[PDB]
């Protein structure tokens, strides 16, 4: 084959340096990609399916940035 | 009283004005010429703001204030009830200021060492002069400088700064603001440094330059030494004090517009 | 609509009032006018939040542009 | 209606006075351990006794610093070593009055020309090796060209008189850098000048030293050893050099206008 | 004179074994987290 | 190999530090039990102000005792 | 005159020094180091080694992703033209949610790239904290710059996380922008009603121009007594040479009292953390406990009443 | 040549620094994946809100438990 | 031996690491099942 | 001069195994691009 | 022997620990008792 | 005087290869803008 001797690659390369990069990138990609995917239409936390369990906003328009602090809290805005 | 090792320090000779009658001590302080000079001025300016806060509706003392003339005064002469005790007391404070100043300058001549603390001090009295003498004079008015008082004096720094809409987009502001935040960094990072060697973990011996060299080599990958580090902090914290008296001689006698719109010469260069 | 400002108005223009040449100053269309602004141009999914530009009619700063 | 009132005590209150109670005790830990050098001070009374004093605060308990290389420990307030032996006569009576130097006041000891008394031991690296060496003994450094390599140059002393030349370089090892100059006087002994009090002209290939005459470097203070130098030696020349800042000239001392 | 880590050629063997299983295994349950994504919320 | 591939794994703390490893491991965990905590209360499933089972504020100002001051005013 | 010792007038050089050795199981320096002649002419010239470790790679990755967030976003918004990046840089930002949307999660282009990059800002900043901690600890020091950096890093937090959830909003928070973060300056000073009369906010400015006098202080008086070696503070501090007691001597005689060697450091600690300690304790009680802090001081006793005679008819209550 | 140019390539790791080399490309592809990643997703072609093959959140809106909790 | 572990100290380190996690993990299985109960989410 | 301590033999295997990884990555790229052209075309 | 402890200085400091940390879990179970009877949140 | 420490005949090989390389990138440019041409002409 052409990748015989590939194994030799942790011979000028540190291993535990290898080890701490892969880990460490490992898990902020895995938050990356969660708080990517939580802030679009893919969201599954405040979906309302099953169910929506708050006592949400009765009429909550789109939000726009001249407004207010609300009063209390809402997780139904769509 | 005396430390342990001082009696063999304390000579004759150093002074620029005077001679030998003013050379002596009181308690710890040394006096000469200017010592006298400098507490004469004191108590006089101190028993003046006094009395014109006597004069004026409260003795409260965040309440207190005294304001500089009319604009219609110009560069003259004001009655005493209405701004001629600030001019007098504006004299008062330039004589203790540059009194302070020239007696550091006897103090370490006697000491044998060099004049780089009133040096430095002389940046500050530079920007005092520039808010109460030269920006004032450009603009054609002595009313046109800060009342003495707390909480006061804060009232016209709004105002000022209000009148050009927008003072964040002054560029020596900005200057000058990145120069004092970068001196509190700086300051932090050496004290912290220095007790970090002399006060090991426990059971350990003081350490060495060569530590003190290792620990930001390790951390940020450069160190600049010791004593280059002290020399960074007398350049910081000048350029601060120079960059406030060029931000505050601009605004007025210079640009009368809003400060933002200064900054429409960069993205109207003819190059984007 | 020249006639209402005059009468109905005095407690802001006091006994001076306004004419067309106030605004027109011989011209059909007036100098200094303005419109709903859309904002500069930004990608198709990206919504308008009014700022952060240069802003020419709030006195070139970053503050909302309208 | 604008500025009603409803209660006036509130947590920014009382916040504050915790805030003027938290200074007001870091300054009393502050000005506790500034007196760990220098005291208890001496107050001369009515007659002229002298008693110890301390001050407020009180100063605080000892504590030890444990110096590297089996360098001993240092007890801080603790004891001092004897002054050496100013002599000094007072100007005026009273207990505020100045001093003047008894004899010649370049050799003397007093004013800007006193010194410490610290230790016979050389600073160390933190390999065991004297710090400050000349640059035959530390083989490996060199000069950067692109700036003038003072020896060779003449060392001018403040009146224009020649003192001798230089005749080596002493660095210091732990922070790379030049720290003294050694040179050849007029007596044909090895003297040195700390680096700060030197301007160095590289076209002119002189050092100027405004700080004493020509012929004063000749009583300059000597090394034991000139392999090294110990705290007290440098305690000494430094010293040498700065007593002339007021007793060069005899009109230095005297009131520029 | 080259840059090297001390490891000898069997050292670099037996690593390379371990890490390859390793990252084999992982990229297994990378898999099934994505198909019972699919099962449940199909985005494309 | 498939079966046995996973043996030499024990000589992981010949290269890495145990008491760091395990330092690493607790401080990281403590941190992220905070961050899903904060994350799932800001969502329709927080717990706390969701007045379920009862709503305790307006409890509260719905006391006969206190209904009975308020009117007295 | 005579030399100030500004600038280094020799330069001298000899092989690059590794550093002091660490305990045993530790990575090695990365880097090999390089000398810098104008860097030399006011201090030291080398520059590297680096130490890479755990903690440093983890941060480093957090920041350099917030940084591509930030910068991605800013350049979204001139419609990815670089050139007019460039024209307008000073102006542009990343904006916080619209307030109404609380403190949910809000969709990725109206305020969800912002939650993001403060994410993966913190923590940077965290793992950035426990490097500094080890790397003092592991050569056996005091860990007192850790200390400093914790306050540091707790003023970011609180400006930015504590408040705006104790407010209910995300839109509480700066933006990352130039012109855009001094807006939001003014802006929270115009509606909590002058942070003038903010008294945290006077003694936070009280210790910020004091950091800046002690600092000119001390850098003059370690310049002015160099010529007698007291640029070597640990031995000064271990063994009280003649620049020591002349440092001491001169502050005494001028103002009356002084500090030691060593002393001086603990002063000049302390003016460095009271600043931000004052900061974090003005911005946490605006908004959640006091809404008007001229409305304050005058309830306090403490703001200047100007003479008046006019009066002024205000037309909501006629 | 046109056939014998390329001839003396592999010498290239006799100048270059395979391990330098190794790190920058593995740096710089992860970081042009998260810049491109981040590009497309900001134009007509994103495909997480593009709501194919349906809406999620309509989906929520209009299930019948949710749409008998709002009728009152 | 970049830790100074033999082989045999490895060995029992990575036995009670090896347990120590498979009983946390079984408690956050548990924690899981019961908030599943009380509150679903998918 | 600049130099890496490889000789020439170990210049040849390094080249050899960077240029098979290269390849594989790029076909590995070539195949993402076709099926995202399958699924939303762009041009 | 890294921090100077023998094994069975370890086992001892282990007893007490455990007994300890049992203990304080014993009040925290109490204390949520109570909170539940007086004001329950789920 | 500022030297590289190459020969003269280390100095050809290197040439002929940075030659051979440079000749076939912009080759590869060239037609990357035939295809942009085809596709969306832009004078
Ligand atoms: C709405 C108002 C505007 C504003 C309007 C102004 C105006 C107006 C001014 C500044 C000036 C300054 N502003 Mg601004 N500024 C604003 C917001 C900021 C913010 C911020 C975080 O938002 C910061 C960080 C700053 C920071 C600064 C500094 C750059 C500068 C003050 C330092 C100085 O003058 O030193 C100089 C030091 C002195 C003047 C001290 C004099 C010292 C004397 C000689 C010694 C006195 C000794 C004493 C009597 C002895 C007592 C003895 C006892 C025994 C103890 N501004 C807002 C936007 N700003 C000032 C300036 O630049 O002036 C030059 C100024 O006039
Ligand atoms: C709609 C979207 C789906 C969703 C779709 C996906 C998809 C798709 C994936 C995940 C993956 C993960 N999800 Mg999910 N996930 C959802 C909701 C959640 C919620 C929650 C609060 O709602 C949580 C807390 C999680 C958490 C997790 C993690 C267990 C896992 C990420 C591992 C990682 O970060 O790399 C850490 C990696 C390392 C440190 C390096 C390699 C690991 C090595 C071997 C050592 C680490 C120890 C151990 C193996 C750690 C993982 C524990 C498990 C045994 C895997 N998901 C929703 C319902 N999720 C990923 C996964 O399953 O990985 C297998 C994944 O592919
Ligand atoms: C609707 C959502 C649910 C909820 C769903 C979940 C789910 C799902 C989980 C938790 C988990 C936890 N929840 Mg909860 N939780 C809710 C509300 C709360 C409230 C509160 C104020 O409302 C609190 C204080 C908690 C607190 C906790 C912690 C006990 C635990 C995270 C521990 C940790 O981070 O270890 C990090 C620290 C370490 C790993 C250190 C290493 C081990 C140390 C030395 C030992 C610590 C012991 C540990 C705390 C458990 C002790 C229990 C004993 C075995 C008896 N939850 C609501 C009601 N919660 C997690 C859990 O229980 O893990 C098992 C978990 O999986
Ligand atoms: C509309 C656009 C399409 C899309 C179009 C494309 C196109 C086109 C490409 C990708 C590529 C990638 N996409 Mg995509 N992609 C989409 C949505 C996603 C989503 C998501 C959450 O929505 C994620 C998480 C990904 C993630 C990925 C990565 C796997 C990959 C970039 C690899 C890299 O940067 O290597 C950098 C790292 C190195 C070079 C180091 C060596 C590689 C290491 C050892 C292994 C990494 C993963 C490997 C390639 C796959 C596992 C091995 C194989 C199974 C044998 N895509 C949507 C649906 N995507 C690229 C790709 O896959 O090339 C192979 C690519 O060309
Ligand atoms: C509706 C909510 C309830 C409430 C629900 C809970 C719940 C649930 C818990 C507490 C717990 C505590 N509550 Mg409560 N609590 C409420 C209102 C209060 C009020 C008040 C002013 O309103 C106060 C001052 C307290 C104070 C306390 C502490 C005694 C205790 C926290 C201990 C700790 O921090 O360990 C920190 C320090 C250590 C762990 C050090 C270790 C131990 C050392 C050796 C000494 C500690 C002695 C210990 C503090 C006292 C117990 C001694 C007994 C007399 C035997 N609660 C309201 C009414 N509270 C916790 C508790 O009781 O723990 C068992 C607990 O689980
Ligand atoms: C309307 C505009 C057209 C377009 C018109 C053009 C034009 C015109 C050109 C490109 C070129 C490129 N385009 Mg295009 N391109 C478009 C859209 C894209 C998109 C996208 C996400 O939409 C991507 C990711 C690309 C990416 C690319 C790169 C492959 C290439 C830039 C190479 C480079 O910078 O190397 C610079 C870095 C080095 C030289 C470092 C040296 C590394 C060595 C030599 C190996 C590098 C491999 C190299 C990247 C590619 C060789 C390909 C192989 C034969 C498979 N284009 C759109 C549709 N594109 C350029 C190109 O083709 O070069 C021949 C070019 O001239
Ligand atoms: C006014 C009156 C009623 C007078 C009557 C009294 C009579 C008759 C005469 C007395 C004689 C004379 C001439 C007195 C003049 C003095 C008077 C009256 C007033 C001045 C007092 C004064 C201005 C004090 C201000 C003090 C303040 C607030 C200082 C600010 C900065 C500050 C807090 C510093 C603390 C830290 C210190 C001590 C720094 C100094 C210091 C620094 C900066 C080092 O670098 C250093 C390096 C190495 C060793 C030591 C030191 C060192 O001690
Ligand atoms: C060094 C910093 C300043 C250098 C730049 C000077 C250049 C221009 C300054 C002149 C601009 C002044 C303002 C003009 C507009 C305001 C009106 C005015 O005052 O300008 C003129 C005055 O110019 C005047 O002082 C001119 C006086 C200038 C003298 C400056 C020299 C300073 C040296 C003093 C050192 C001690 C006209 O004066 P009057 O109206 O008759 O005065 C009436 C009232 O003042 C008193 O009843
Ligand atoms: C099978 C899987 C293979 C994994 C093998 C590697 C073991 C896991 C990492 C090892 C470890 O945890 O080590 C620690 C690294 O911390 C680190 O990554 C710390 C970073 C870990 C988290 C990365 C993501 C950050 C999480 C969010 C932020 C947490 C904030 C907390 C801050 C107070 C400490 O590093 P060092 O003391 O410098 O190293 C010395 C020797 O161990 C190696 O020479
Ligand atoms: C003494 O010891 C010796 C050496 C002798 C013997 C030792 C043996 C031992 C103990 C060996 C131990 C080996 C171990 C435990 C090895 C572990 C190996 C693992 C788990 C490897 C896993 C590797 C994972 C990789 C390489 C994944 C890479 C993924 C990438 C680069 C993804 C990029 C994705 C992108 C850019 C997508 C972005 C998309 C989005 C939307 C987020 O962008 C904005
Ligand atoms: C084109 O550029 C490229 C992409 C090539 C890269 C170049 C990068 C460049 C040029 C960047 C320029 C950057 C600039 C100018 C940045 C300016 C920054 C400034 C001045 C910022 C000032 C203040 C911002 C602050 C104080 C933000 C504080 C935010 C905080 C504390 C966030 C907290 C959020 C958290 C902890 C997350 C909670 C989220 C969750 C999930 C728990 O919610 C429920
Ligand atoms: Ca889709």
């Amino acid at each position: 084959d052409n990748f015989t001797g590939t194994y030799k690659m942790w011979m000028f390369i540190d291993p535990r340096r290898a080890l701490l990069f892969i880990a460490s990138f490992q898990i902020l990609l895995g938050i990356l990609i969660h708080m990517i995917v939580l802030g679009s239409d893919l969201n599954w936390h405040s979906d309302g399916i099953p169910k929506f369990y708050f006592p949400n906003a009765a009429e909550a328009s789109a939000p726009i940035d001249m407004s207010p602090i609300p009063s209390a809290r809402n997780f139904k805005f769509d | 009283a005396l430390l342990n090792f001082e009696k063999k320090y304390r000579v004759r000779g150093g002074t620029l004005v005077g001679g030998d009658l003013f050379d002596f001590w009181v308690g710890p302080f040394y006096v000469g010429f200017f010592g006298v000079s400098a507490v004469f001025f004191a108590t006089l300016g101190t028993m003046l703001i006094l009395f014109g806060a006597a004069i004026g509706p409260t003795l409260n003392i965040w309440q207190i204030s005294i304001a500089p003339p009319d604009l219609s005064v110009g560069l003259g002469f004001a009655p005493i009830r209405e701004g001629g005790l600030w001019q007098v007391i504006t004299i008062c404070a330039v004589g203790a200021f540059v009194s302070w100043a020239l007696r550091q300058v006897e103090i370490a001549r006697k000491l044998g060492m060099g004049l780089h603390v009133p040096f430095a001090f002389s940046f500050a009295i530079l920007a005092y002069l520039t808010l109460v003498f030269f920006r004032p004079v450009l603009l054609g008015a002595w009313g046109h400088a800060f009342p003495y008082g707390l909480f006061s004096h804060l009232d016209w720094v709004s105002n000022v700064g209000y009148q050009t809409l927008h003072f964040h987009y002054n560029p020596a502001h900005m200057l000058a603001i990145s120069f004092f935040f970068i001196n509190t960094l700086a300051l932090a990072m050496h004290g912290s440094l220095i007790l970090s060697v002399v006060n090991p973990q426990k059971g350990e011996e003081v350490k060495t330059a060569e530590h003190e060299n290792t620990v930001f080599r390790d951390i940020v990958g450069y160190s600049i030494g010791a004593l280059a580090i002290h020399r960074l902090g007398l350049f910081l914290a000048i350029n601060a004090a120079f960059w406030s008296a060029v931000c505050m001689i601009l605004t007025g006698p210079f640009w009368t517009r809003g400060w933002p719109e200064w900054w429409m010469w960069w993205p109207n260069l003819p190059i984007w | 609509m020249t006639r209402d400002t005059n009468s109905n108005w005095t407690g802001h223009v006091a006994d001076t009032g306004v004419t067309c040449y106030t605004c027109h100053r011989g011209k059909p269309v007036p100098e200094h006018v303005w419109t709903t602004d859309p904002g500069p141009d930004i990608p198709s999914v990206f919504p308008s939040n009014g700022q952060n530009t240069i802003g020419y009619n709030v006195a070139y700063t970053a503050l909302p542009f309208d | 209606e604008f500025g009603y009132i409803t209660q006036y005590f509130d947590l920014a209150q009382v916040t504050l006075w915790a805030f003027w109670l938290s200074l007001l005790s870091v300054i009393f830990f502050n000005r506790r351990e500034d007196k760990r050098e220098g005291y208890p001070q001496e107050a001369v009374q009515i007659f002229g006794k002298t008693i110890l004093t301390e001050g407020f605060p009180f100063m605080p308990a000892p504590k030890t610093f444990k110096l590297p290389h089996n360098g001993g420990d240092v007890v801080k307030p603790g004891p001092e070593r004897p002054q050496y032996d100013f002599k000094l006569e007072q100007v005026d009576r009273f207990a505020g009055a100045a001093y003047r130097p008894v004899g010649n006041p370049m050799l003397a000891g007093v004013g800007p020309g006193a010194y410490a008394v610290r230790a016979n031991k050389p600073d160390l690296t933190n390999a065991g090796d004297p710090r400050i060496v000349p640059m035959r003994v530390a083989k490996h450094f060199a000069v950067v060209d692109k700036d003038p390599d003072p020896r060779g140059m003449t060392v001018i002393g403040a009146d224009g008189q020649v003192g001798g030349k230089v005749t080596e370089i002493w660095v210091d090892r732990a922070e790379p850098q030049v720290r003294y100059l050694e040179l050849e006087a007029g007596n044909k002994k090895k003297v040195l000048v700390p680096i700060a009090l030197c301007v160095i002209k590289g076209q002119k290939r002189e050092v100027k030293v405004r700080s004493i005459n020509g012929i004063h470097f000749n009583d300059v203070p000597t090394l034991s050893n000139y392999d090294q130098i110990t705290l007290a030696e440098e305690d000494k020349v430094s010293a040498y050099y700065g007593a002339g800042t007021l007793y060069a000239t005899p009109n230095r001392a005297e009131s520029v206008l | 004179e080259k840059s090297t880590t001390g490891l000898t050629e069997a050292e670099s063997k037996e690593f390379h074994g371990i890490f390859m299983a390793s990252m084999t295994l992982w990229f297994g349950l990378v898999v099934l987290a994505h198909i019972l994504s699919w099962l449940y919320r199909p985005w494309l | 190999m498939n079966a046995k591939s996973f043996d030499g794994m024990h000589k992981l703390w010949m290269i890495m530090n145990p008491v760091s490893t395990l330092w690493a491991i607790f401080i990281f965990q403590i941190f992220l039990g905070l961050l899903i905590h904060m994350v799932v209360l800001s969502s329709d499933l927080n717990w706390h102000d969701d007045q379920i089972p009862v709503g305790y504020q307006l409890q509260g100002e719905t006391l006969p005792v206190n209904l009975e001051m308020k009117a007295a005013q | 005159p005579e030399y100030q010792n500004i600038f280094n007038k020799v330069q001298v050089r000899e092989p690059a020094y590794p550093g002091v050795e660490l305990p045993k199981g530790s990575l090695p320096r990365v880097g090999k180091p390089i000398f810098s002649y104008w860097l030399g002419k006011i201090g030291d010239a080398q520059i590297g080694p680096l130490y890479l470790g755990g903690w440093g790679i983890a941060s480093l990755i957090s920041g350099f992703i917030a940084l591509e967030v930030i910068g991605l976003n800013m350049l979204a918004s001139v419609g990815w033209d670089p050139r007019l990046f460039l024209k307008e840089f000073f102006w542009l930002g990343l904006e916080p949610p619209p307030p109404a949307y609380g403190l949910s999660i809000p969709p990725l282009a109206e305020g969800g790239w912002w939650l993001i990059a403060g994410l993966f800002l913190t923590m940077s900043l965290l793992l950035w904290w426990v490097r500094v901690y080890k790397r003092a600890k592991d050569l056996g020091m005091g860990t007192h710059l850790s200390w400093a950096f914790a306050v540091a890093i707790l003023f970011f937090l609180t400006l930015g996380f504590i408040r705006p959830v104790l407010m209910g909003s995300w839109g509480e928070a700066p933006p990352f922008g130039i012109f855009p973060h001094l807006d939001w300056t003014a802006a929270i000073s115009i509606r909590y009603g002058n942070f003038y009369y903010n008294p945290f906010h006077g003694l936070s400015i009280a210790f910020m121009y004091g950091s800046a006098v002690l600092f000119a202080m001390h850098g003059g008086t370690i310049l002015a007594v160099s010529r007698y070696g007291g640029d070597r503070e640990i031995d000064q501090i271990t063994d009280r040479g003649t620049a020591a007691e002349r440092a001491m001597l001169f502050w005494r005689w001028c103002m009356g009292f002084n500090a030691s060697m060593e002393s001086i450091h603990r002063w000049a600690w302390w003016f460095a953390v009271f600043c931000i300690i004052n900061s974090i304790l003005g911005i946490i009680l605006t908004g959640t406990v006091v809404d008007n802090w001229y409305l304050w001081a005058v309830k306090h006793g403490v703001a200047p009443s100007y003479p008046s005679e006019l009066t002024i008819d205000n037309p909501y209550l006629t």
